């Protein structure tokens, strides 16, 4: 790409940079955030206005629409159904799959713009929003259609101008409404535009149509009775191409040719030289360039007048010499004060058979990448690519998809159909999926739960770690240690359950008891993840036995729990405290052996004590409180050792 | 199949769908549900009518569209929602907060009746947190959320009736009565808990749960006629079936969905029928009836096959009205299993099931209702 | 393909090597006096053991086609070309048009038992018809998008088979599901490639044999 010679859209925003003040700006993942800012303070204003304004420029408000969130939705669904079909047609069969494929796309467009069109008519205050709305998905729907005949359809000579003539009828509507207001009228004969609705379905080449107008007036005047018959029978008489008939273009053409020569004669022997629109009509049948240009109105668009000039001078016209009459038409219809529009470049672009420039001025002109993903995507399934890899390692296929896909991502509900697009995207779709799974604004547990999921399938663990990492923080934030504890195990993050489980234990130190403890009873082996897991699952395993009465191997678990050297030094005093009422019960529950090994525990703990104390702290309050503890802890170990040596020495005779 | 359901595309994601609630003396369809949406720049609530012009033509496909009556803007994303009667609707909100909206009829709008904006918060912090799942007795409301907290309100009051602070130290899912003073809830750990709202204490009454790995339990419901009789929903997609007087574990284990199970439902009037959502994009409908084929005591005949499950269960319990749920003759009960909905969507999030009729609602922005359940 | 060659080759032998010297001793006693002995000794080396064991190795055959995937180009061209040489093993051998074979009338024509030959072919076919639209999908879909030699190989089988379906299954199952209209749409291709045979040093012929494989089987199909 020579870097575009154009300059850049400029978006001019609303009320930012009144008053030279600084833009600040920051990306987001599909929008731009700007905000004012007062770059230099020369001068203490202490009452410098606040910035009272932040604008999220979005780049995207089609991806906003409900009316387009079903085209999203459904055109998901062609495309899935597309690529899981791509293996099993050939030749013929995959030809008329792909038209199929084509007309599903246009029948979502034209189902989109009925909906809008419906609420347009309810709605003053947005009625402009869908009227730009339905004029854009016009002009998608009319440049698909001629991609699907030329390129998908690949229409030869002859077949080629019925579907062209088609495509003028399927978006070009003018004439249908003119006729319906002239048969409305009392008298359809005596209405202004009687003979626009003639001509129009001659221009249109609906010859059985413009016959049935004509019969009527052939009935009201008997002046121009014969020459209606003349004109009728001339319409009657046009040689039609038909999709299945065993005539060639040959035989076509010279049918064609001697039809021509009978309106011809006609017009020379001034035939209807009384009624100057029937004269008008028959200098049409001719391919007449003044009067087809007469009736530019009738037409509105050159593009209507190209058909028209290919029925009646061109009628067996090939693929390779559309570009020559589109470009001839548009001159010849543009030939005042009139710029070509931008989608006049993308008809002459198809007329031409360069799909890479159709792809590019539907690029510039369109602000969703919708078009050119899925037109790409089912001209690539017809092999009109070649394998080129652009520049960047991708092919054009799979960079659109890619750019469409991302654009979905942004999107708080959409986001799940941007990760099937991205599946189909073989060398960066993997990596793209990563990358944007990770940037998911996870709002709530649902949504996380649906993301994991996506990546668990996809065997993203990175991911999956990266996200449960995210939501074990925000329930940490939240104060649900429970909940930030079952995240982190999850994402098997060893120094994050350290970090909660610490928590826990700060926690039971300040209320004596625990917040949640049914998720701490099933840790199972998710315990083993760190030692002061460990630590907290045995120390509340302890608390569970003690509250079922079993003292024996309650004490046994506190000590081991104490001996193993798994419990913060900062919780010793704690584990010491809740030993107290197993020394002070009547029944001797540790043994001598295991009183001396809870006295060293606590001997321990006073020795690190004294090497931790700086001389200057020995002065407030909180060591009145633990010194007392550490006396009752004493005196309730002097009695239990007592206790025991007197009844081991009575078991040993 | 797929030609049971009338599909309305509506332009945002739908997180609930409940029917309004039809009186029992009427022999009246239900025409009206309303809808909650989630994960939307401004989520609302809605009330639909399902279209009734009056097809007397016996063999013409019904293309009846849902009509929007009315919505209101909800503050955040709509948790869950319930009919407390039938022109007022409870919420439960992504921002903690209990909503009741009044639908006035009349000129087809809605209105808050109520709210409570702090039903749910993490205590010490004051940081609000999602008010996750809700559930009506009229004129009595439950509530729990991801603070692992129960709260109790009725509609008329402005205060909070009851708190049960620290109820559980984990995320709550799901919420029903098993009673009118007793609730069940399920929770991130995997387990169903039972509750009694008079007990002064924050413990639960009863803690069931699964033998091994423990998976979160998204939904809970409880059989109609049957109140011991429980179903639950989880992580991994299985229906369990619990009988919450009968020791501690599931009576049944089911494999119900590939992925979340979000909603699961007895039918209210003909409880034989089950109905389970997930975020797989598939609605089940279960079948039990096919066991009420009243014994006719007549006639003999042999033969074997072997297939070996491990089940203890000793052989004293009287022949009392055996639920079909409970069954564990694997002669006699063939649950029937139809997948309602055509393959494909995206998460199907909320069902709703009244006479013959059922509405579910899914993140492929669409609502889809069928009248001919059974049919 | 030696199993195609060994039948043909007993085939070629005709029979009159079997009558003179040394089984003569043994069968003079047993008199029965009863009917001439004439006509139901002439065709018992291919025809009573042969049919059960052929039939088991073409299931096996096409079940062999079925699970190859189309990574196995190379495998498939083999199988085809193997399915080629057994379906020619029920081949009637080309009877000479002598002036002799028409004063056969109508009614020995109509009332000659059914030929071993017409036998095989049909049980053969009630065999393809047995795997039904899975083998004739593979099969349509080598012949349009397959490599070279597979694309060939599949468009002579395709030959074959329609040769034989009286009913015309394969040939209703080609039009319905686009196949046939792929085959013929794909000549406007075959164009470009066959004008570039032309030249004086043309590139590797494959395009030609592609060619008279696919104008052979639509041949084939212009014949009913």
């Amino acid at each position: 790409m020579e870097e575009l010679d154009v300059d850049p859209a400029e978006t001019p925003i609303p009320g930012l940079g009144q008053q030279n003040r600084h833009i600040g700006f920051s990306w987001g993942p599909g929008d731009l955030l700007l905000y004012e800012t007062l770059y230099q303070k020369q001068g203490n204003s202490e009452t410098a206005a606040r910035c009272p304004f932040m604008y999220l420029v979005r780049s995207d408000e089609d991806i906003y629409s409900p009316v387009l969130r079903k085209l999203f939705n459904e055109s998901h669904s062609i495309f899935v159904g597309l690529q899981k079909s791509a293996e099993e047609a050939s030749g013929k069969s995959r030809k008329a799959q792909l038209v199929q494929v084509s007309r599903n796309y246009r029948s979502v467009l034209r189902a989109c713009m009925e909906e809008m069109h419906t609420l347009s008519e309810s709605t003053r205050e947005t009625a402009q929003k869908y009227i730009s709305q339905i004029s854009i998905l016009s002009a998608m729907e009319l440049s698909w259609n001629l991609c699907e005949i030329l390129f998908i359809e690949s229409a030869p000579a002859g077949p080629l101008l019925i579907l062209l003539l088609e495509w003028v009828r399927l978006h070009v509507c003018e004439v249908d409404n003119i006729v319906q207001d002239v048969l409305r009228s009392e008298k359809p004969t005596e209405h202004e535009k009687f003979w626009d609705g003639v001509t129009g379905y001659v221009l249109q080449g609906r010859m059985n149509e413009a016959r049935q107008l004509l019969a009527k007036e052939a009935s009201t005047s008997a002046s121009a009775r014969s020459m209606c018959r003349v004109l009728d029978d001339l319409l009657k008489k046009m040689p039609m191409l038909h999709t299945g008939g065993t005539q060639t273009l040959t035989e076509f053409e010279l049918k064609w040719q001697h039809w021509r020569e009978e309106c011809e004669r006609h017009l020379q022997n001034g035939t209807f030289s009384s009624n100057v629109h029937m004269e008008a009509v028959c200098r049409v049948l001719l391919g007449d360039e003044e009067v087809l240009l007469e009736k530019r109105d009738l037409m509105t668009t050159w593009y209507h007048f190209l058909v028209s000039r290919l029925l009646f001078k061109h009628p067996t016209v090939k693929p390779t010499e559309l570009h020559f009459y589109a470009q001839s038409s548009l001159d010849m219809f543009l030939a005042g004060d009139s710029c070509p529009e931008p989608l006049d470049n993308i008809l002459l672009a198809a007329f031409e058979f360069d799909i890479h420039q159709v792809i590019k001025e539907f690029s510039i002109v369109s602000s969703n990448w919708w078009f050119v993903a899925h037109l790409t995507d089912l001209l690539d399934h017809c092999q009109l690519f070649q394998a080129h890899n652009l520049y960047f390692g991708a092919n054009m296929r799979e960079f659109l998809l890619l750019d469409y896909a991302s654009g979905l991502f942004s999107h708080h509900s959409l986001w799940q159909l941007g990760v099937d697009y991205f599946d189909y995207c073989p060398n960066l779709g993997r990596e793209y999926l990563k990358l944007h799974m990770e940037r998911i604004p996870l709002s709530t547990e649902k949504k996380a739960l649906k993301a994991l999921r996506i990546c668990e399938q996809r065997q993203m663990t990175e991911q999956v770690r990266s996200i449960c990492k995210t939501m074990a923080m925000q329930s940490l934030c939240n104060r649900r240690l429970g909940s930030a504890l079952s995240w982190s195990i999850r994402a098997k993050d060893a120094a994050f359950a350290t970090l909660i489980s610490d928590r826990f234990l700060k926690e039971y130190c300040e209320r004596g008891n625990f917040t949640d403890l049914d998720l701490i009873d099933n840790l199972g082996s998710a315990m083993l993840l760190s030692d002061r897991l460990t630590f907290l699952g045995k120390y509340r395993e302890f608390h569970r036995m003690y509250s079922q009465e079993q003292f024996s191997e309650a004490a046994s678990l506190l000590l081991s729990l104490m001996t193993a050297r798994i419990a913060p030094c900062s919780f010793w005093l704690t584990l010491l405290l809740d030993a107290l009422p197993l020394l002070e019960q009547k029944q001797v529950i540790f043994s001598a052996e295991q009183t001396y090994e809870l006295m060293r525990c606590l001997e321990d703990r006073m020795a690190a004590k004294l090497e931790s104390t700086s001389p200057d702290e020995i002065q407030k309050q909180d060591s009145s409180i633990d010194n007392t503890k550490v006396e009752m802890l004493r005196l309730a170990l002097a009695r239990n050792l007592a206790r025991a040596i007197v009844t081991e020495g009575a078991l040993q005779e | 199949m797929a030609d049971k359901f009338a599909a309305k595309f509506v332009s945002h994601k739908i997180s609930r769908t409940r029917w309004r609630p039809v009186s029992a003396s009427s022999l009246q369809q239900p025409d009206v549900f309303a809808t909650g949406s989630w994960d939307n720049e401004e989520n609302k609530v809605c009330v639909w009518a399902t279209s009734d012009f009056g097809a007397t033509s016996l063999d013409e496909e019904y293309q009846g569209d849902p009509k929007q009556l009315c919505d209101i803007k909800h503050p955040g994303d709509v948790m869950d929602m319930q009919f407390l009667d039938k022109e007022r609707i409870v919420t439960g909100s992504s921002t903690g907060t209990v909503t009741i909206f009044r639908h006035h009829e009349n000129n087809q709008t809605l209105s808050v009746n109520q709210r409570w904006e702090q039903a749910h918060y993490h205590v010490g912090s004051n940081m609000r947190a999602p008010c996750t799942a809700i559930v009506c007795s009229s004129p009595e409301i439950v509530s729990v959320g991801e603070d692992g907290r129960i709260n109790c309100f009725r509609a008329e009051s402005r205060d909070v009736l009851r708190t049960i602070d620290d109820a559980d130290s984990s995320t709550m899912h799901g919420v029903t009565f098993l009673r009118t003073t007793e609730i069940l809830t399920v929770n991130s750990v995997g387990q169903l808990k039972l509750w009694d709202l008079r007990k002064q204490g924050n413990d639960p009454t009863q803690i069931f749960s699964v033998t091994g790995e423990r998976v979160p339990l998204h939904c809970v419901d409880r059989h109609p006629n049957q109140q011991h009789v429980v179903a639950t929903g989880g992580q991994d997609g299985m229906l369990c079936i619990w009988d919450v007087r009968h020791g501690k574990m599931p009576m049944s284990l089911l494999n119900a969905h590939e992925a979340e199970m979000w909603e699961v439902h007895f039918h209210p009037s003909n409880p034989d029928h089950l109905f389970t959502c997930s975020e797989d994009g598939s609605l089940w409908h279960w079948d039990a009836s096919a066991d009420s084929e009243k014994p006719t005591f007549l006639l003999g005949g042999r033969s074997t096959f072997n297939i070996s499950r491990s089940s203890i269960a000793p052989p004293n319990a009287n022949q009392s009205l055996a639920c079909a749920w409970l069954s564990t003759d694997p002669t006699k009960g063939q649950l029937e299993i139809t997948n309602l909905l055509p393959s494909s969507t995206l998460s199907v999030n909320s069902l709703d099931v009244l006479g013959q009729n059922l509405v579910c609602g899914t993140d492929a922005e669409a609502i889809y209702v069928t009248r001919r359940l059974f049919s | 393909a030696h199993l195609s060659q060994s039948v043909r080759t007993e085939l070629k032998q005709p029979m009159t090597a079997s009558g003179l010297g040394q089984s003569q001793y043994v069968q003079m006693l047993d008199g029965s006096f009863a009917a001439p002995p004439g006509t139901e000794n002439i065709s018992a080396g291919f025809a009573s053991i042969g049919d059960s064991s052929l039939h088991m190795i073409l299931r096996n055959l096409l079940e062999f086609i079925l699970k190859t995937g189309g990574g196995f180009q190379r495998v498939r061209a083999h199988l085809y070309g193997s399915l080629l040489y057994y379906l020619q093993i029920a081949q009637r051998p080309d009877e000479p048009d002598t002036l002799e074979s028409a004063h056969k009338s109508m009614w020995e024509r109509l009332t000659a038992p059914e030929d071993v030959f017409s036998k095989l072919q049909r049980d053969n076919l009630s065999i393809f018809e047995s795997y039904g639209t899975a083998l004739m999908e593979v099969v349509c879909r080598d012949a349009c998008d397959g490599h070279d030699i597979g694309r060939m190989l599949a468009l002579a089988l395709l030959d074959r088979i329609v040769s034989v379906d009286r009913q015309q299954q394969w040939l209703l199952y080609l039009s319905n599901s686009g196949y046939l209209k792929v085959l013929v749409d794909s000549l406007a291709e075959d164009d470009v490639v066959l004008r570039n045979l032309l030249t004086p040093q043309p590139p590797l012929l494959k395009a030609l044999y592609i060619y008279e494989s696919k104008m052979a089987f639509l041949t084939r199909v212009a014949k009913s």
